RNA sequence: ACGAUCAACUUAGAACUGGUACGGACAAGGGGAAUCUGACUGUCUAAUUAAAACAUAGCAUUGCGAUGGUCAGAAAGUGAUGUUGACGCAAUG
RNA sequence: CAAAUGAGAACUUUGAAGACUGAAGUGGGGAAAGGUUCCACGUCAACAGCAGUUGGACGUGGGUUAGUCGAUCCUAAGAGAUGGGGAAGCUCCGUUUCAAAGGCCUGAUUUUAUGCAGGCCACCAUCGAAAGGGAAUCCGGUUAAGAUUCCGGAACCUGGAUAUGGAUUCUUCACGGUAACGUAACUGAAUGUGGAGACGUCGGCGCGAGCCCUGGGAGGAGUUAUCUUUUCUUCUUAACAGCUUAUCACCCCGGAAUUGGUUUAUCCGGAGAUGGGGUCUUAUGGCUGGAAGAGGCCAGCACCUUUGCUGGCUCCGGUGCGCUUGUGACGGCCCGUGAAAAUCCACAGGAAGGAAUAGUUUUCAUGCCAGGUCGUACUGAUAACCGCAGCAGGUCUCCAAGGUGAACAGCCUCUAGUUGAUAGAAUAAUGUAGAUAAGGGAAGUCGGCAAAAUAGAUCCGUAACUUCGGGAUAAGGAUUGGCU
RNA sequence: GGUGAACUAUGCCUGAAUAGGGUGAAGCCAGAGGAAACUCUGGUGGAGGCUCGUAGCGGUUCUGACGUGCAAAUCGAUCGU
């Protein structure tokens, strides 16, 4: 059930551009074309429209996210620190 | 006359074929016909009651 | 096969220069110029295709009656039924919540 | 072009009117040395290029 | 360019006060293979539209042509 | 000689930005009265792609306080902002992602973006995708917030300068190789006419300081003085050092 | 456990047959072992050079936080980048 | 080849034959450009590198008909006044800028008006597309030459006035449906808001239009030494008006694991699937009207003469990975996500006004009037454009039959068009273009230059190396018709 | 001191054009082997600045024709895409 040993979605680039660059592109292309959970409706319906746009096809909600992921680690960390600062301020 | 002969089965041998098998008749078209026939048969059998929904579903996946 | 021609001086396959081939009572094939198809009006809230509203070009909407352009419900020809219902429920619910929060604030100020 | 402007069409009309040979009687007019129209034009020979 | 259904509609159309000309066209169509009948088309010409009433009964068509007023210009062809 | 490419780029004939498909200037809400005394609540209507811009833009609708009107502001979308979200802008706004609090009202260590360089300029700093500003400190006397910029520079800004909480969406964009002159072409086709880039060494001496020679070589030191003139400033302008450096952010 | 209209073009097989011919005209890859060189697709000396030259993605360096960098203008209450903001712009290899 | 015309014919006209273009045409039209080249009559001194009776030549004239096609209107990149600022200045910048920047609703409304103590607001001039955006027309006929422009018929839009019928009204501004929503109507200012305008590309799938193919039947033509219930050919239905017609979407009942439904493509369901029942968009098709009265195919009538008339028929189907076009629901791509404005409609709100022998409704039906200006002929190219020319060059686009075949190349043929390029005789060398060759097989040559060989499809088989994707059609073998 | 972007270079705006094949990427469905981990197979689908090759765009070689040319750059074959 696997037509390619290791190129995966980067089989479209054939033998061009170099194996390392194709490997990086493979990683980010799997992330960019993947389907994500919607935190609002709870279904795997969130797709990338353009770099940064992540639209849920079911609850019709657009989200601002990473270029190739709905959420980046930097965004999650920033959200954590902002929560910590907010609770320190409120209490 | 040649169309009647070709219906009868003449003038279609390896010397008369000049395009690939897929160029002549797409495997995708053949598969579409096959799958539509199978799905239509399964739906008709289920609506008639000859098979139940569960057997219909497993046969649908098999097809 | 009979071959047709543009009836206008525009020789290009632009979006406003679309033609169809039609048979005339004279028995010959002619080119009929077709106008751009009309897109269904959309809901202002959710953006879905509005139902019960006809699809015409914007000026074509001027010649039709009012019934063809709207629905008997509130926000009829503007917003869909589900969005109107959602905003009715929203309005009632959060105005009731406003009353509740006002009462709770007054009573906590009395307690204070 | 088929789709002309009125300025271009007016120039066309003026050119068509001017393109005609000498009336015969100017030749017989006295003290006359004009024998033909020396400003004659053909559409293939000289373009007025307006 | 507009059909008429009922004789009452035809009558209001013919008294509409802006129609003056009626054309009566005879079509020899077929209802069954062995029964070619006589179909009558009463065409009242209004200012904006051309109303046409189809009548498959010869008796009904005769009573129609007799009952329309003689002042209106009827043209049978 | 000849007028070189970097000299020609200032006349702005073919080198102006391609702005047809852009979605408007992304600016903060005008600092009127609510933004500096309380807060105002707007609603995120749509998050859209802006051509030539890696960050998404957010259209936010606010109520006009002085008239029965709706004002649509075009924001730089922060990561986590979604349609239907309520944005709060003002001095009294709370520390949440997407809000537009002033620097004086946010605490130390806050992540902010679309920060104003002066109070009222409607956003100048940390506007590219993935970029942010760190709040380092406050000086309440002659209120001045110290911040750290995306380049590592320490800046002192007024405490009344606005800024959106969070990081900018579209981050991690430059982690993907373009792989293709085609991808570079389509990138710059709606930014500006700056690609492809011919090397000066591959030109003639009429066309560039580097051009000419029987081999492709610069000839003189490629580090150019800051006091040089247009036509001379081609290479490494006012370079303090050169060569591959093993180093860190150092900030 | 099974019946009837409705002839649609694909595939495979078997004899038979002929001056062994049959993609019967047309249409239609020569192939292999290497060396030098440029990664590739792409571009240019219109009218003697299409290349190994240019470009390219990738890599690296440089300047600049806007009262700024780079560039324009005789000047300007003037401009390009810039509807821009370091994941950027500008300059190089 | 033969007639005709003519003083004169290889070249003009007509007839016959042979051919070609072969539907990304040598066909039918247009855009830029040209400018009368269009058409008729007369005519051949010059021009058509031979000729000429012919012509895009010469002479004389005729011809272009619009509310609906364009322009006109809008805005795009951009250009560009004003205010203001530079510059000795010609002028430069600037286009909402450090401006006191206007037009738009209803009353005032003939002691005076279009004044004003009525009211609303606050755009940045303007130009910029004959392929972008847009109000509305089709069929048949008609000329020597114009026609979506004329005529006949049948419609539509915009702007005006404007009465009648219908609807509503003592429950003042309608009712019905659980609902999606329906209907002939069914008040709606300021102000606000929302839609349409309004958008890439590719792929397969579905549907439709035309075309292609095909059966029966009703006419005409061809072939008929023999055969062929045969071959070719007509059997058409426009805009516009009503009824009907939909994938998608949505609503009601209901409450799902034994998970089911389901596409070619794997997505969808307790945020409510399956199932039953419905609502809407009208792409699109069907029926009727238009409309058989038209067009077309046939047969016959008064005997030179710019003359018509009368009879029939114009019908019923089928098929498909078919071609092309349009549409639909989808899927892929992007650090690329694929105009704006005029304009039109709608919604929120409720200003204002309104009864009864009559008010309102001109978003329901009917009825009345008008629609200006400029373009419109023709070519669009191996002769109408540019290249000094009637130049083997260059120059944007629409339609697109049969067979072979994978195939809009290659070959042949229908419709349509052309048969134009100075000719006659002969067949030396040397050439240009196309070929073949014994035996050898690169010995030729700077060098396999040039040519030859290979070649489609099916099956088998396929190495080193590799960035695991390729290499690869590697290499290397076999087969190929016709008939039953 | 003036005139040229009707050729051409580049950007922008608004339009238009591009048969038929080969290969067969992701996604998805079914099956087999295995104690398991997992591996393997058959389909489906239709990716690519992929490939053969029309129209198109270009211009490698013949150092072919021509070279007082059809032509102040064309013609034919062969070619690139």
């Amino acid at each position: 059930a696997k037509r390619t040993k290791k190129v995966g979605i980067t089989g479209k680039y054939g033998v061009r551009y170099g194996s390392s660059l194709r490997r990086q592109v493979k990683k980010l292309e799997i992330q960019q074309h993947a389907r994500y959970d919607c935190s609002f409706c709870g279904k795997k319906t969130v797709k990338r429209g353009a770099a940064g746009i992540w639209t849920c096809s079911c609850c019709k909600k657009t989200v601002a996210g990473g270029a190739y992921t709905v959420s980046t680690a930097a965004a999650a960390t920033v959200r954590s620190t902002i929560r910590r600062l907010r609770e320190m301020v409120e209490a | 006359a040649h169309a009647q002969s070709k219906r009868e089965g003449r003038h279609s041998g390896y010397g008369k074929r000049k395009g690939t098998r897929e160029a002549r008749l797409p495997s995708q078209v053949v598969w579409i016909r096959r799958l539509r026939v199978l799905r239509r048969l399964l739906a008709k059998y289920r609506d008639a009651g000859k098979i139940d929904k569960h057997l219909y579903h497993v046969l649908y996946k098999e097809s | 096969a009979q071959r047709v021609t543009f009836r206008r001086r525009n020789p290009y396959n632009t979006r406003s220069n679309k033609i169809k081939v039609v048979k005339t009572p004279g028995g010959i094939l002619r080119a009929q110029h077709v106008k751009k198809l009309a897109t269904r009006p959309k809901c202002g809230d959710c953006g879905s295709a509005l139902q019960g509203i006809s699809t015409l070009r914007p000026r074509q909407y001027a010649t039709v009656s009012k019934t063809h352009k709207t629905v008997s419900r509130a926000y009829g020809g503007s917003r869909c039924a589900n969005c109107v219902k959602e905003r009715i429920i929203r309005a009632f619910l959060i105005e009731e919540q406003k009353i509740v929060k006002k009462v709770v604030k007054e009573q906590t100020e009395a307690a204070k | 072009a088929a789709q002309k402007s009125f300025r271009i069409k007016q120039k066309m009309a003026k050119a068509k009117k001017q393109n005609r040979p000498l009336p015969q009687w100017i030749r017989l007019r006295t003290n006359n040395t004009i024998r033909y129209n020396a400003k004659r034009r053909n559409w293939r020979r000289t373009k007025m290029n307006i | 360019a507009r059909e008429i259904t009922d004789i009452k509609q035809f009558l209001e159309l013919t008294r509409r006060a802006d129609v003056k000309t009626a054309t009566v066209k005879i079509n020899k169509k077929l209802n069954k293979a062995g029964k070619p009948f006589r179909q009558t088309k009463f065409k009242v010409r209004g200012s904006s539209s051309l109303y046409t009433l189809v009548i498959n009964d010869a008796g009904k068509a005769k009573k129609l042509i007799q009952s329309l007023p003689p002042t209106l210009k009827v043209n049978r062809l | 000689g000849r007028v070189i490419r970097n000299q020609r780029k200032g006349a702005g004939s073919i080198f102006t930005s391609h702005t047809r498909l852009r979605q408007g200037a992304a600016k903060l809400r005008t600092l009127d009265y609510a933004e500096r005394h309380g807060y105002i609540r707007g609603i995120v209507k749509q998050i859209v792609h802006d051509s030539g811009r890696g960050a998404p833009l957010a259209k936010v609708v606010f109520r006009d306080p002085y008239k029965y009107r709706l004002r649509e502001e075009i924001f730089i979308a922060n990561e986590g902002v979604h349609t239907g979200q309520f944005i709060y802008a003002g001095k009294k706004a709370s520390l949440n992602v997407g809000n537009v609090l002033p620097l004086g009202s946010v605490p130390e260590g806050t992540i902010v973006s679309n920060v104003e360089e002066k109070p009222g300029d409607r956003g100048a700093l940390a506007r590219a995708s993935g970029n942010y500003v760190i709040i380092i400190g406050h000086n309440p006397d002659e209120n001045k917030t110290r911040v750290r910029l995306p380049s590592g520079a320490k800046k002192v800004i007024s405490s009344d300068a606005r800024g959106v909480i969070g990081v900018i969406a579209g981050g991690g964009r430059v982690d993907k190789p373009l792989l293709k002159a085609g991808r570079a072409f389509h990138k710059y086709r709606l930014k500006r006419n700056s690609w492809p880039k011919t090397r000066g060494v591959a030109m003639n001496p009429v066309d560039h300081p580097h051009g000419g020679g029987n081999h492709q070589h610069i000839g003189k030191a490629s580090t150019i003085s800051r006091g040089a003139v247009s036509g001379q400033k081609a290479g490494l302008i006012a370079a303090r050092r050169t060569g591959l450096l093993r180093g860190s952010q150092k900030t």
